[PDB]
RNA sequence: AACGAGACUCUGGCAUGCUAACUAGUUACGCGACCCCCGAGCGGUCGGCGUCCCCCAACUUCUUAGAGGGACAAGUGGCGU
């Protein structure tokens, strides 16, 4: 994105200022409406050991990464429901604003009453960063393997390729009465991602009815005739030794907790992402993997190292992640949208300092 | 034109592919033996997924078994090892027929004989010795014998007279014929030690290497050295190709695949290339087998994999 | 035709020799069942293999063993680990490798001497002590 | 004191020190600042890459 | 640990590279069989040592000259 | 379950490690779940090796202590049976992740140890690895039980399932939350 | 250059390889006898339980004791001139 000289800063958001604001006692979500199929869980990954190891499958499948106004879903239910729309990731971003160190751009288009999040389609805007928040991130140039791009490319590629490696397609799926409207049911491919994508309730007080798309990616049986919910993201690594990061093949099994707390040093950002996301979607276990390059100067080639299922509330006790603050985020951006007018609003990250804005922007810019 | 592709790689072993054979009866069975003292025979799927699955795995050797050999039948097959004996095996459970008894020292080559009545040996006994399918000794050479180990033996395809190979690591190649067992001839040729020899299918020629690591030629019955050619730094198995006049060359980095009419390298197989240092940063290949389609050749290494390859025009 | 292979475990000199012979079910053990082997509080532990990889692959064999040697607990690690290898054999010999390579991978995971065996016994004593590090008292006055 | 329970983890280790060898020097990494490094005193057996439960960070080692 | 080579080792293993350069490999039981055939080891554990240590030079050899 | 064993009845699953600093020499599910807490006797022979091994067999193996209890390994599973169920009964729970929060609990954060000054005692606060927590966490609660039942009409078992209860929800009637906060208020004082 | 150290001797740990056994066993039947229908069936038979019967049976896994092989820092990754 490029900031024009002709938008209007009405307010500095900063992080600090974000990080006190909070709305408290959240009711349970009613769902409005609830669409896809999910494949099941192989019990055989269970007793994955690393000195038995496999490796990766590229599974490509076609994905449905649809922004806000664009969701015929969330296009209808605007006539019916909400005046706050966004999609999963939209959420997520906002929630975990504070930790970004890097730029993204939402343009809230709000609409009369109601304010349609926007993300756009010419931004890298869910492109998963990769040592991130280091002490000093790579600074290499894109024609570079070990670059923000390319290892974001990397771990992009990679997370959705083992969602569905961890499935049974061949096996049964549980399906909703509603198929997937991102997609007709005249694709008998499926080469559709297991994925179903709740629109779900919430309300943040001032009369604010938040209506949004939230997902799962894999259910995995469980036993007398209930099943197990999960999310499914993958944790890649480039190279260990010029990030100052811990050599996962040598200290998975002693250092278990070391390894998670790199990752809280590096990329502090994804894992509470991955956990909002997860939160958003209630799931009963949050599943990773443990990947790495299988050579670490070919950025293509890559193995399955572990896959280890965390409870993802418990989980939340445990890396110090509350989601009470959360919503008081999203309540301080809705101060600012409501009272103004209709128009293409930027909110967005600044490139070089931590602060985010509120930009009234001559509309179609 | 004629060249080679990667076609796959097998799996099973704990110790070094040594030797590898195919019998042309069944090409769809493929047999290998190792340095984890069992021979495998194997079940083929042509699926490039795998290449391969071991289907039994035969048992009882105290040491390696150093050379493997099947029938011109392919319903037996027959093993020398390092533990001084030989072992003749029903290729349709296991349960060993017959275990030959009588050496002091190793048992590092074998073979097995087109009529099915004549199995010879070489020994770091430095004795060339004959013995009957029965498993008793129909005689044992130790006159005009090497005075160094015995490398390889070779039985030779002819109009119908008996001659047989023998090569030691006192750098020479003597020639046998049975019913006199006298040296037919010694060839003197190749600075070190002998690793190997084979013998054309026709039957006239003895490709001949060793530690030189140079491919010398011999004519059987003319007896002359035809000629020599640089074939790198050490060639630890030969075997001519049964469709074709070439003949392919197992180095350490490298199998050199040879066009014969006219003398030049085909092509140089390389196999992965993966960073590794310095002393052998790939495994040598030791073995080297063609399949009677002559289609596909295999390969031993130390890495304990078999390594396919396929020409492909 | 007659299909009959033998094994062996041993753990601080308890040998039991389970012989696997064609049949269908029924393990046993002295010609007792395994059900009733009596310190009966360490009975998932003998049963564990059989309960682990299912009562499927205990379907083409009668196992009975026969033991001697050790304590009444030694003999429970023998009893489980020649019946574990006695499984193995008969797939290893009448049966292809990728039956048998799977079983192998389930057991060894969990390994806890079932397919292996301990080195250790029993240190010779020395004089000057009542054991063979433990040493008798010394006094200055 | 009146600061909240903080956690650090182990970068690398030292050397042991004290008088008969009970006190081990480590280098801890803050875990919430990735440039800042604390030198510590711990008792027990340490590997690497193991997290610890620190009270304070104010305090700091020098010595045995 | 320790096992630090004594000079009975080192003393014959220079010696027998020497004057059978040519019979070695690079493998360690090839080696082995053919220090027990140019000379006799009386022992059968030492015999396990001196083949390896003829190996562990024999790595070296085929880089730049020893000067031992 | 089909694929990975209980206790005989008890999940190892929906059991969770609530710290991020005490995991990975806390284990109980990866695939460390097994029937019954025993060892072919391998458990120790490098310093990385006693770590892997459960947490329910640790707790059976310091349970047999002063004497007449060594080498009874069999006489101690006894008492770890009735614990867990009278656990369940009691207060209704997954009793594991009873035992869990009763471990983490009783680890203490700072310890002081001795340091030679002028011939005279002086002391020095240090920290504590995740590993010296567990070991001492296991040893102090095991001491309540056994004192306890020394003169009681009550039984060990009996003893040990009200000692895990309150060190799982701290309520200083224990010997474990007690002596932790003790070495605590020492290394306050001298820092 | 020599003595001590080491090397050496004994012992433990690895063999379904080798050698051979009514003063050692196993398996297999031949079995006939006892036992209970305990399971299919009927009690027989098939299967299960031990003992007598066992051979001019088969074998040496278990037991026994001899000859041999196997482990060398051997291979790989770090580190050290």
């Amino acid at each position: 994105v490029e900031v024009r000289s002709d938008w209007e800063v009405k307010e500095e958001m900063d992080f600090p200022q974000l990080l006190k604001m909070r709305y408290l006692e959240v009711s349970e979500p009613q769902d409005i409406e609830c669409c896809g199929a999910l494949e099941y869980y192989d019990k055989a990954f269970d007793r994955i050991t690393t000195r038995s190891e496999k490796p990766l499958r590229s599974i490509k499948r076609i994905f449905h990464t649809v922004t806000t106004t664009d969701d015929p879903v969330i296009r209808k239910l605007a006539k019916t429901q909400g005046n706050v729309f966004a999609t999963d990731a939209i959420l997520a971003t906002l929630m975990s604003c504070t930790r970004s160190v890097y730029s993204w751009d939402i343009v809230v288009q709000r609409v009369g009453s109601k304010l349609f999040f926007d993300k756009r389609d010419n931004s890298d805007f869910d492109l998963l960063t990769v040592s991130e928040t280091a002490n000093e991130p790579p600074q290499d140039e894109g024609n570079s393997f070990n670059s923000p791009r390319n290892l974001a490319m990397e771990a992009t590629y990679i997370n959705h390729n083992f969602s569905q490696q961890c499935l049974r397609m061949g096996k049964e799926r549980y399906n909703f009465p509603n198929p997937n409207p991102f997609v007709e049911d005249d694709m008998d491919k499926n080469e559709i991602a297991s994925v179903a994508y709740r629109y779900r309730r919430w309300k943040l007080g001032d009369d604010i009815d938040l209506i949004v798309r939230c997902e799962h990616d894999g259910v995995m049986t469980g036993a007398n005739g209930e099943v197990s919910f999960i999310n499914i993201k993958t944790l890649n690594e480039w190279d260990s030794r010029h990030c100052n990061g811990v050599d996962w093949r040598q200290k998975l099994d002693s250092q278990r907790g070391a390894v998670i707390a790199t990752e809280l040093k590096n990329n502090s950002y994804k894992l509470a992402r991955w956990t909002c996301c997860a939160l958003l979607a209630g799931s009963e276990y949050l599943k990773l993997g443990y990947v790495s390059r299988y050579h670490v100067k070919d950025s293509s080639r890559h193995v399955i190292l572990g896959t280890q299922q965390f409870k993802p509330n418990e989980f939340a006790s445990q890396i110090n992640l509350s989601v009470e603050n959360a919503w008081g985020i999203l309540r301080c951006v809705i101060d600012i949208c409501m009272k103004l007018e209709e128009g293409k609003y930027l909110i967005l990250k600044d490139p070089n300092k931590q602060v985010i804005r509120v930009y009234s922007l001559p509309d179609g810019t | 034109t004629e060249q080679m592709t990667l076609r796959g790689t097998l799996k099973g072993h704990n110790g070094w592919v040594t030797q590898i054979a195919t019998t042309p009866q069944f090409p769809d069975m493929i047999l290998s033996a190792s340095r984890d003292k069992t021979i495998i025979m194997w079940k083929l799927t042509r699926d490039e997924t795998n290449y391969g699955i071991p289907q039994r795995a035969l048992r009882g050797h105290s040491h390696f078994v150093s050379d493997v050999v099947i029938s011109s039948d392919g319903q037996f097959a027959l093993s020398g090892s390092w533990d001084g004996t030989l072992r003749l095996w029903d290729l349709t459970t296991g349960t060993t027929t017959r275990r030959f008894v009588g050496h002091t020292k190793d048992v590092l080559s074998v073979a097995f004989s087109s009529d099915n009545r004549q199995i010879v040996s070489g020994s770091r006994d430095k004795t060339i010795k004959l013995w009957n399918t029965l498993g008793v000794c129909k005689y044992t050479v130790q006159d005009e014998s090497h005075s160094e180990w015995v490398s390889c033996v070779r039985f030779s395809p002819n109009s119908s007279n008996p001659i047989i190979v023998s090569c030691g690591w006192d750098k020479l190649v003597k020639v046998w014929n049975l019913a006199n067992c006298k040296l037919k001839t010694n060839h003197i040729g190749h600075t070190g030690y002998l690793n190997t020899v084979t013998v054309s299918p026709d039957g006239s020629l003895c490709a001949s290497g060793g530690k030189d690591g140079q491919a010398m030629l011999w004519d059987l019955n003319e007896g002359k050295h035809l000629y020599t050619l640089d074939g790198g730094d050490i060639i630890n198995a030969l075997c001519f190709s049964p469709n074709r006049y070439w003949l392919c060359a197992a180095t350490g980095p490298s199998i050199k695949i040879w066009d014969l009419e006219g003398k030049i390298i085909v092509d140089e197989l390389k196999q992965e290339v993966i960073s590794t240092s310095s002393k052998a940063e790939p495994p040598q290949c030791t073995s080297l087998a063609w399949s009677a389609d002559g289609q596909t050749l295999f390969a031993g290494y130390t890495d304990n994999l078999v390594r396919v390859w396929q020409v492909t025009i | 035709p007659l299909q009959s292979v033998q094994v062996f475990g041993r753990k601080k000199t308890a040998t039991a020799v389970a012989h696997c012979k064609r049949g269908n079910g029924l393990i046993k053990v002295n010609g007792r069942p395994l059900e009733m082997i009596e310190p009966r509080t360490l009975q998932y532990k003998l049963l564990e293999p059989v309960l682990l990889l299912g009562k499927e692959r205990f379907a083409g064999v009668d196992i009975r063993v026969r033991v001697k040697g050790g304590g009444h607990v030694a003999q429970i690690y023998a009893i489980r680990q020649s019946i574990s290898k006695a499984l193995v054999a008969y797939y290893q010999k009448y049966v292809d490798e990728a039956s048998k390579k799977e079983i192998k991978d389930i057991l060894i995971q969990y390994d806890r001497t079932l397919l292996v065996a301990d080195p250790r016994r029993c240190e010779s004593k020395k004089f000057g002590g009542p054991g063979a590090r433990a040493r008798y008292q010394k006094s200055y006055r | 004191r009146v600061q909240p329970i903080k956690l650090a983890r182990v970068t690398k280790v030292l050397g042991r020190t004290g008088s008969q060898g009970q006190c081990t020097q480590v280098r801890v990494e803050f875990m919430d600042d990735t440039s800042r490094s604390i030198i510590r005193n711990v008792k027990g057996p340490v590997r690497e890459g193991d997290v610890l439960t620190l009270l304070e960070s104010e305090r700091e080692a020098r010595r045995l | 640990m320790g096992r630090v080579r004594t000079k009975t080792v080192k003393k014959a293993a220079r010696v027998i590279i020497e004057k059978y350069y040519t019979r070695l490999g690079n493998d360690f039981h090839t080696n082995k069989r053919v220090c027990e055939e140019i000379a006799i080891i009386p022992s059968k554990k030492l015999r396990n040592k001196i083949a390896g240590y003829v190996t562990h030079l024999m790595k070296r050899i085929q880089r730049g000259p020893v000067r031992g | 379950t089909p694929d990975i064993k209980l206790f005989g009845k008890w999940s190892t699953d929906d059991v969770q490690i609530n710290d991020i600093s005490l995991q990975d020499y806390i284990a109980v599910k990866e695939k460390y779940a097994k029937y019954l807490p025993h060892s072919a006797g391998r458990y120790a022979a490098k310093r990385f090796r006693k770590a892997q091994c459960p947490i329910v067999e640790r707790l059976t193996n310091s349970m047999m202590m002063h004497g007449r209890n060594n080498g009874k390994k069999l006489m101690t599973v006894r008492i770890v049976k009735h614990a867990f169920e009278i656990i369940h009964l009691l207060t209704g729970e997954n009793p594991l992740q009873v035992l869990v929060n009763a471990i983490i609990n009783s680890g203490p954060r700072e310890d002081s140890t001795r340091i030679g000054r002028a011939g005279t005692v002086r002391r020095q606060a240090v920290d504590v690895s995740p590993l010296r927590r567990v070991n001492q966490a296991i040893w102090l609660l095991c001491t309540g039980a056994r004192e306890a039942a020394f003169r009681n009409i009550k039984t060990i078992a009996e003893c040990l399932a009200d000692e895990l209860i309150n060190a799982a929800k701290g309520s200083s009637n224990s010997y474990a939350i007690k002596k932790k906060d003790e070495l605590e208020r020492v290394a306050k004082s001298n820092r």
